[PDB]
């Protein structure tokens, strides 16, 4: 994110970091409950990338984290990567997240839910901060 | 869901 | 990328004002946000973007994609969840 700002460490508690083999932070995600993670069908993860529960301070070591296998990969048939549309894939996590303070879901919404033009939401993420 | 226990502040 | 986690607060637009900047990229399972002054950037994407509904945080967008410079005054895309939402429930009911 650029211009945003750091987080209360804790306070999204469903945003996961995906993560490769080598321990590089490729995506992020966000846990809709303890089994499921929802990511972006172009990220491209695979069964041999991470999923991090848990997580502030990439740097740190002293967190207490969660570091989630993940058993399959949907992606979405209807992704278009060519258009990139319909952008969403469910990880089935192999082993269950522990819901804690700094651990929980995010709600979905009802495929009929309103989110009018000109509400203030919020994006969080550890994307690269200039580009 | 949705109801963080630590509160996010903006 | 930094190693702490960054948070952004943002405006979401409709499609039909989003599509002035991004023309017919945008599509119907699209929703866009920001062009506010903030960006979701690379490593950012399949994050969430959420909106309390009743006091409630709901996932509406995961960071899809936007300009190739993550230009605070362009809109970022990211994907709409209402328009996703029925395959997600069908694939947690089967699995
Ligand atoms: B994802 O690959 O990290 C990234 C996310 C993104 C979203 C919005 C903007 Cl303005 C830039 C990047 N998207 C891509 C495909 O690199």
């Amino acid at each position: 994110i650029v211009n945003g700002e750091e987080a209360v460490p804790g306070s999204w508690p469903w945003q996961v970091s995906l993560q490769d083999k080598t321990g590089f932070h490729f995506c992020g995600g966000s846990l809709i409950n303890e089994n499921w993670v929802v990511t972006a069908a172009h990220c491209g993860v695979t069964t041999s990338d991470v999923v991090v529960a848990g997580e502030f301070d990439q740097g740190s070591s002293s967190e207490k984290i969660q570091k989630l296998k993940i058993a399959k990969v949907f992606k979405n048939s209807k992704y278009n990567s060519l258009t990139i549309n319909n952008d969403i894939t469910l990880l089935k996590l192999s082993t269950a997240a522990s819901f804690s303070q700094t651990v929980s879901a995010v709600c979905l919404p009802s495929a009929s839910d309103d989110f009018a033009a000109g509400t203030t939401c919020v994006t969080t993420g550890w994307g690269l901060t200039r580009y | 869901c949705g109801v963080p226990a630590i509160q996010p502040v903006l | 990328t930094p190693d702490r986690l960054q948070q952004a607060s943002l405006p979401l637009l409709s499609n039909t004002n989003c599509k002035k900047y991004w023309g017919t990229k945008i599509k119907d399972a699209m929703i866009c946000a920001g062009a506010s002054g903030v960006s979701s950037c690379m490593g950012d994407s399949g994050g969430p973007l959420v909106c309390k509904k009743n006091g409630a945080w709901t996932l509406v967008g995961i960071v899809s994609w936007g300009s190739s410079t993550c230009s605070t005054s362009t809109p970022g895309v990211y994907a709409r969840v209402t328009a996703l939402v029925n395959w997600v429930q069908q694939t947690l009911a089967a699995n």
